[PDB]
Formats: structure tokens, C-alpha cells, sequence
């Protein structure tokens, strides 16, 4: 977490995330391997 | 653009370095009571 406070999801620190649907300040990374990324 | 991309012009919206000066003073005039964010609880 620490984009927004506090987060369930196990994998963090992808490269980078393109424009995605629902998201949130950073927008996270698509869980189909979810993924907070940035 | 570069601090000098002005030269003889004292344009003031050079990014400091990104929140260029002017953005900065303006955004700093006003005045916000929001709370920061990851840190209101």
C-alpha cells in the first residue's frame, strides 16, 4: 500500500501501468496473472 | 525547456526541478484545509 493507505493485494512495484478501467490514484497493474504497481 | 529557454525573457514557469515556480507561488497563496493523504487516519 502507501499510494492510498493500506491494501490487500500481495505482488507491488510493477515497471509501470498503463491508462486502466476502475483504478485508483496510481492505477493498479491488471490482475490476470493482483499487483498494486504504480 | 531549460531555466534559459526564456534568455532575455524572466518567464517564471521554468519547472524548478516538475510544479513550476508560478504553480507553486499560486497553489501557495490560497489557502486548502484538506488533509493529507495516507496519513488522515
Amino acid at each position: 500500500g502507501c499510494v492510498l493507505g493500506l491494501v490487500n493485494s500481495s505482488l507491488f512495484v510493477e515497471d509501470c501501468k498503463l491508462p486502466l478501467g476502475q483504478s485508483l490514484c496510481a492505477l493498479p497493474d491488471t490482475p490476470s496473472t493482483m499487483r498494486l504497481a504504480s | 525547456i531549460i531555466p534559459g529557454f526564456g534568455g532575455d525573457f524572466n518567464l517564471t514557469l521554468l519547472e524548478p526541478v516538475a510544479r513550476s515556480a508560478i504553480e507553486d507561488l499560486l497553489f501557495d497563496k490560497v489557502t486548502i484545509a484538506d488533509p493529507g493523504y495516507m496519513q488522515g487516519y
